[PDB]
RNA sequence: ACAAUCUUCUCACAUGUUUUUUUUUAAAUAUUUUUGAGAAAAUUUGUUUUUUUUUU
């Protein structure tokens, strides 16, 4: 019934959304999982939030996956308080990850108004000088 | 602190002595032709 | 009957995952087999006989008197105790002595696995005192896992009279 | 049921294969 | 004469004013009450007359103890023992030292064997003269007391009169040296500009190592409470490519004088020495003076100091700052950032554990430092109980504190 | 004269040095660190397509990195041969430690251990043979925290060659090539003389127009020099930038 | 299968020279300047391979 949000911490590199969802679905259905990722680069912030179908299963996975030594990291599995569970708790959850190739986007992006702005900037630099 | 105040012997900072006794014994047997050498065992 | 806390603590052993990681580090530090030691010694014998500097060996520590000595001298970094020692008095004091010396310790399942590491039929206790510089992080991770899965866990049932 | 260790090892292998293919 | 050859081997030709006015009267078996300042050359004044006495009477180990010397502190007693070794290098008369904080079970066996020239302290000497079975002292014919004013300042009131009641008085020659003449000295004789750093204990050596690296191109001298600490500190520093001279030497007085002379002549270099060894020596124009350990005698230290002075003080010893206020001495506090401090503690521990002699020296220096700390006069300021033994061993290169009998 | 048919140097460098000196406003640790001179060059187009994890050695008449700075050398296995060569060449006072590639990857694998190793040496020099592998086993702990290995060339295996490579590396500045139409480089320090700073700036500009800027002086839009927190006066501006 | 592929380069050219070696946890947390015009050079700083609402 109550839709238990079981968090996972100390996630080894590679234990990403696909691997977590597959592993944690084995214990119980993982409705939504959104592994935290950086806004710029989408590097796994190394913690995720699993909304197990039942609070019971989330609690069961908590006890069995807490202090779990996975590749040198003691997985911190503590069921997220349902009262503290937010609405933006799972905003855009389970999405194919979209770190735009900003570096290329700015790079492909590379007239008279720009020249005027440069002249104004030069005038501002002269004023500062 | 450690329970024992006894000093540390030098045997724990040096190559093993009873291994050396065996090595000299094995070397003597090789000289006396009692133990086949590794090369002799390999070629046989 | 009612099991005293000193004997009841041996019913709670290290879990499956952490024990598997423990024996993975241990298997890198197995003592030299009787055969392997013989080959190394005759190799030095041939060098001595023909014409003639090493490093201190690294391996796991075994033997009850040896390990208890290492704990008392604070030389041990991790002590693993067999959970099924037939006269339990041989190890019934070991968890408390490891607590007094502040040595990380765990109670692993059965003595056959411990003996297999050291090429014997049976080992009541194993101890790790020194590791290579590349295994410092692996040992440190296991010490944390042993603490979190064995010391942080339980620590309240080991004071309670089990059984009955 | 299979352990989570196999999941991460498979991902690292796939990333390892992706990296070599890009080579 | 063997005594003369040893004196020549020690590296001494001329005599001091105290020696000139004491050696002749001592050779005639005259009891003398002396008043000489610290480091005035007294060490040859009271030691060589009783050595000739021992040779003259042809003392043997079976006769037991014939000469007893009482020293205020362990470090002063150890230096006197070191000097006596130099003087007795060509004699068959046995010598030994018993001091508080040492192995009493070992000293009892040493005393049973028969030690003629004994250097002791009031606390340990009284213990051995009462409870040590088989210790022969009925043949005592020369007793010497050094730094009597300091001895009564330590707190040996009830012991000095107690010990004298046991030792024989008839035929015994007596000596008493006291720099300052208080009222207690005659009572016993009748019956017979600063700089401090608040550095944690575990970071003491790392700060010192970082500081010496920074000031490599200057002249630095460091005072440390124990000679065994000096030997280990010099040996450890030489093992990390930091060549530093030491005044410990090989306990040979000639080498110590040669090392001090070379340090003074050299424009640059670092020398390690104890407060007691430095006491009585003309300090040259040294850019930095460092007090790594608290001084044994703060009253002597404040007068001695009066280019730059630095003092390593633990946070638990900040009460000594209040003492410096009561002495009317200006001071300033030096602050250091943890990022410039070298983090070679793990490397230091590995190096000590791997080498035998480095570990052996570190254990001896740790034991001597603690024993010197436990015998400080300023109990309220330098309290051994307040000290953390785990941090102290960390500064010595240990993962765990070694087991030392206090 | 090479950039825009003019040489507005010396006077600009002297004015910047005077301004820095004018803008001046117990402790137990002191160092000879001084505020560096940052020369930033602007192009009209992207010089770098992507970030490059290989420092570029720009030769400068006035050395930037002090010769007393501790240096750590990374060499191919075995490390005993390289350590013996450094000791024989007398460079042990500069190259404090020599660590092999295998030892660096294994003995120092933790992020804390990597950070501790980085903070224990002021300059990190890597052999050109093992320079590509240094991108891994170091990570953001070193390759992003002001520790870019200098690609020293010691493949010959000679004591004189190692000394020459060390001297060249110490006497030259390092510039990191990254994806941007902008770059900033260290041309000198505050303690450096005005004439020496101008010579270093000219050498840096010549190197940038030769082996860095694809269009050379034509592609350079503006060049300025400043301190860590001081303003950058216009050292050189392209008169035909609009065209 | 708790193992798998992150570079002990080079490339030419004429020993020199030249050209290369895409590779870098998570956050927190930084430089005034260039500039780049979020993006972009950019001190960086601290730091458990740490890590809980906050998906790139």
């Amino acid at each position: 019934k109550k839709k238990g949000v079981l968090y996972v911490g100390r996630l080894p590199h590679g234990f990403y959304e696909k691997q977590m969802r597959m592993y944690f679905s084995q214990f119980g259905p993982v409705l939504r999982l959104r592994m935290s990722r950086n806004r710029k680069t989408g590097s796994s912030k190394h913690y995720a939030f699993i909304e197990f179908e039942s609070l019971d299963v989330a609690n069961v996975v908590a006890e069995t996956m807490h202090n779990y030594l996975l590749y040198g990291k003691l997985l911190q599995c503590k069921v997220i308080p349902e009262d503290q569970v937010h609405e933006n708790m799972f905003k855009g959850a389970d999405v194919p990850f979209k770190r735009i190739p900003h570096a290329t986007i700015a790079r492909l992006q590379h007239a008279d108004k720009l020249i005027t702005r440069h002249n104004r900037k030069l005038k501002l630099k002269k004023r500062k000088l | 602190t450690p329970l024992s105040s006894a000093p540390e012997p030098k045997r724990r900072f040096a190559p093993s002595k009873h291994e050396q006794k065996r090595i000299l014994q094995l070397a003597y047997a090789i000289r006396k032709g009692r133990i086949l050498t590794s090369e002799q065992r390999a070629e046989r | 009957l009612k099991v005293p806390p000193a004997i009841a603590q041996f019913q709670k052993t290290l879990d499956k995952n952490t024990a598997t990681q423990v024996f993975k580090l241990l298997n890198k530090y197995r003592p030299e087999t009787a055969a392997e030691k013989k080959q190394r010694l005759v190799a030095e014998a041939e060098a001595v006989a023909n014409g003639k500097v090493s490093k201190k060996p690294y391996n796991v520590k075994y033997g009850l008197n040896h390990v208890v000595a290492l704990i008392e001298a604070k030389k041990a970094k991790l002590v693993l105790i067999a959970s099924d020692v037939d006269p339990i008095e041989l190890v019934v004091f070991l968890p408390a002595l490891c607590k007094k010396m502040g040595v990380p310790y765990a109670i692993v399942k059965n003595k056959a696995r411990l003996g297999t590491v050291i090429h014997q039929k049976t080992a009541a206790v194993l101890a790790v005192t020194e590791v290579r510089e590349e295994d410092k992080n692996e040992l440190a991770s296991i010490v944390s896992a042993v603490d979190a899965n064995f010391s942080a866990k339980y620590d309240e049932s080991r004071r309670k009279w089990g059984g009955g | 049921f299979k352990r989570a260790e196999t999941f991460i090892n498979n991902y690292r292998q796939r990333e390892r294969e992706r990296i070599r293919l890009n080579r | 004469e063997n005594i003369q050859k040893a004196i020549k081997e020690m590296g001494f030709e001329t005599m001091t004013e105290i020696q000139k006015r004491s050696i002749p009267p001592l050779l005639a078996g005259r009891d003398v009450l002396g008043a000489a300042k610290t480091g005035s050359g007294k060490t040859l004044a009271f030691l060589i007359p009783t050595i000739e006495m021992l040779y003259a009477l042809k003392f043997k180990p079976r006769n037991g103890t014939g000469v007893i010397i009482i020293s205020p502190t362990r470090e002063l007693a150890l230096q006197i023992f070191g000097v006596a070794k130099e003087l007795l290098k060509y004699h068959h008369q046995t010598f030994g030292i018993v001091i508080g904080g040492a192995n009493r079970r070992a000293e009892a066996d040493k005393l049973v064997k028969g030690v003629n020239l004994l250097v002791a302290t009031p606390g340990r000497l009284l213990d051995h003269l009462q409870n040590t079975k088989g210790f022969v002292f009925r043949n005592l014919r020369s007793l010497v007391i050094d730094e009597a004013d300091r001895i009564l300042e330590i707190g040996f009131e009830d012991e000095m009169r107690q010990i004298m009641k046991i030792l024989p008085s008839e035929n015994r020659q007596t000596l008493l040296f006291s720099a300052t003449q208080t009222t207690k000295v005659e009572d016993l004789a009748r019956i017979s500009e600063q700089g401090y750093v608040v550095v944690d204990s575990d970071k003491r050596f790392l700060l010192l190592f970082s500081f010496l690296k920074r000031n490599l191109k200057k002249k630095v001298i460091v005072f440390m409470s124990s000679c065994a600490s000096v030997k280990y500190m010099a040996e450890l520093l030489n093992y990390i490519d930091l060549p530093v001279l030491d005044l410990h030497g090989k306990q040979k007085q000639q080498r110590r004088t040669n090392t001090f002379f070379e340090f003074c002549n050299a424009e640059k270099g670092i020398l390690l020495c104890t407060n007691v060894a430095a006491r009585g020596l003309d300090i040259p124009a040294v850019d930095w003076i460092v007090q790594y350990d608290p001084p044994d005698d703060p009253r002597d230290y404040i007068h001695r100091v009066g280019g730059k002075s630095l003092m390593f003080l633990a946070p638990s010893e900040l009460g000594f700052l209040r003492y410096l206020k009561t002495a009317k001495v200006s001071l300033n506090e030096f602050e250091f950032p943890a990022n410039k401090v070298a983090n070679v503690q793990s490397q230091l521990e590995k190096l000590v554990s791997k080498n035998y002699y480095l570990q052996q020296s570190a254990k001896d220096g740790y034991r001597s430092y603690l024993q010197a700390y436990a015998s400080y006069s300023l109990k309220s300021i330098f309290d051994i109980n307040k000290l953390d033994l785990a941090k102290v061993a960390k500064s010595f290169g240990f993962a765990h504190p070694p087991n030392v009998n206090i | 004269e090479l950039l825009g048919s003019d040489a507005p140097l010396e006077k600009v460098c002297s004015a910047l040095l005077e301004y820095e000196s004018k803008r001046k406003s117990l402790l137990e640790d002191e160092q000879d660190d001084i505020e560096p001179v940052w020369l930033q060059l602007a192009t009209l187009k992207f010089i770098g397509n992507n970030r490059k994890l290989i420092p570029y050695k720009i030769a400068i008449k006035n050395p930037v990195i002090p010769s007393s700075s501790e240096a750590c050398l990374i060499v191919k296995d075995p490390q005993r041969v390289y350590k013996d060569l450094v000791n024989e060449a007398g460079l042990s006072k500069v190259v404090t430690r020599v660590i092999g590639l295998s030892k660096l990857k294994a003995k120092w694998n933790s992020y804390e251990q990597k950070r501790q190793l980085r903070d224990q040496f002021d300059i990190f020099l890597a052999d050109d043979r093992v320079i590509p592998m240094l991108p891994r086993i170091l990570g953001k702990t070193f390759y992003q925290k002001s520790k870019v290995p200098v690609p020293v060339k010691i493949s010959k295996g000679t004591a004189e060659q190692l000394k020459r490579e060390v001297v060249s590396a110490y006497g030259a500045t390092y510039f990191n090539s990254a994806p941007c139409s902008s770059f900033m480089i260290k041309c000198g320090h505050v303690s450096n003389t005005s004439t020496e700073l101008a010579e270093n700036v000219e050498s840096i500009l010549q190197f940038v127009s030769k082996h860095i800027v694809p269009d050379g002086a034509k592609g350079i839009a503006s060049i300025h020099l400043k301190t860590s927190q001081s303003i950058a006066i216009p050292l050189w501006n392209n008169p035909n930038l609009k065209e």
